[PDB]
């Protein structure tokens, strides 16, 4: 009716790195994944563990 | 006269020395080595 907007909530400024022992090698993506057996992560923002 | 008498037989000999007595045994054996534990269970993923 007013042709107004009213509700704006901001995104994010930077991007998390997955924590250690998780990687992800997804770009676009909202979560790590604890990844597999016989390999290890012990950096944070790995791409591939 | 006749053939005068003998003298009177002596008495039994004595035993030998008797032996010696057994060696010691040796030293037993040593009991079973005994086995290690079972690995623990896989853990689950640390905190994110
Ligand atoms: C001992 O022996 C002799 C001869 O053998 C004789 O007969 C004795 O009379 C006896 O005592
Ligand atoms: C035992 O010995 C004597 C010797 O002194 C005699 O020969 C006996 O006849 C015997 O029995
Ligand atoms: C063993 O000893 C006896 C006496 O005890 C006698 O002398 C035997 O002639 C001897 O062999
Ligand atoms: C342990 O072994 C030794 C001999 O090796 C002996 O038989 C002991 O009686 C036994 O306990
Ligand atoms: C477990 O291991 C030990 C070795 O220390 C031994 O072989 C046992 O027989 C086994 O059950
Ligand atoms: O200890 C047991 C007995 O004494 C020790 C010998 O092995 C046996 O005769
Ligand atoms: O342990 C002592 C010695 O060990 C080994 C022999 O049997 C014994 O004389």
């Amino acid at each position: 009716a007013t042709l107004i907007p009213t509700g704006l909530v901001k995104g994010a400024q930077a991007p998390t790195p997955c924590g250690m022992g998780y990687f992800q090698s997804s770009a676009e993506t909202t979560t790590c994944t604890a990844c597999a057996v016989g390999t290890y992560a012990d950096q944070a923002g790995l791409a591939a563990c | 006269p006749p053939p005068t008498s003998p003298p009177p037989s002596p008495p039994p000999s004595p035993p030998p020395p008797r032996p010696p007595p057994p060696p010691p045994p040796p030293p037993s054996p040593p009991p079973p080595n005994r086995s290690p534990p079972p690995p623990p269970p896989a853990s689950s993923a640390i905190n994110p």
